């Protein structure tokens, strides 16, 4: 448990998205570039975003804080 | 057009699933990260993620395969040993995971 820390960070990128006008137009852009996908790795990942809608606000919570 | 994401869009994407697993859903960070890596299979940033994704859902024997082509594509951060020492010690391989673990320490 003690090195939980340093494999969080090796999986932290190290900002294009920290306008609020850009954030939304890259997420509805996203949407509509998965929900194309016809492989099963996309389609799953459409479906799993499509209910993180709600979550958008701790998204940009979490940018504007690093 | 076409079946791709922009930078910004990437960014999201990785963005998505990094905090899925921040909060302990390893499982939908896998599901996100493996459809930007689908897109984008050089996307370094998206696979070290998978990597720890993997790595939380005892699944060592990949993450340490995704190291693998991180190594090959340039990775050189001494905390990717520290994934494969991990993966190691998942799947039993307790004389890799040291001779992994020197590299960590060694860089
Ligand atoms: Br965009
Ligand atoms: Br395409
Ligand atoms: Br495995
Ligand atoms: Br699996």
């Amino acid at each position: 448990r003690l090195a939980d820390r340093a494999l969080l960070d090796f999986a932290t990128p190290h900002h294009d998205l920290l306008r609020p006008v850009d954030f939304h137009q890259a997420m509805q852009g996203l949407r509509s570039v998965l929900a194309e996908g016809q492989s099963p790795e996309l389609r799953a990942a459409a479906i799993l975003l499509e209910q993180m809608h709600a979550d958008e606000q701790l998204m940009q919570m979490t940018l504007h804080l690093l | 057009h076409g079946m791709t994401l922009s930078a910004k869009q990437q960014s999201a994407l990785l963005l998505l699933g990094w905090l899925q697993l921040q909060y302990g859903h390893p499982d939908r960070a896998r599901i996100l990260l493996d459809a930007l890596l689908a897109l984008h299979p050089e996307h370094k940033e998206g696979r070290r993620a998978l990597v720890v994704s993997l790595l939380k859902l005892q699944k060592g024997s990949m993450a340490k395969e995704h190291c693998t082509l991180l190594q090959e594509q340039g990775e050189q951060s001494a905390a990717l040993w520290l994934c494969v020492s991990r993966a190691c010690q998942q799947e039993g391989n307790l004389e890799e995971a040291r001779s992994a673990y020197q590299r960590y320490l060694a860089q």
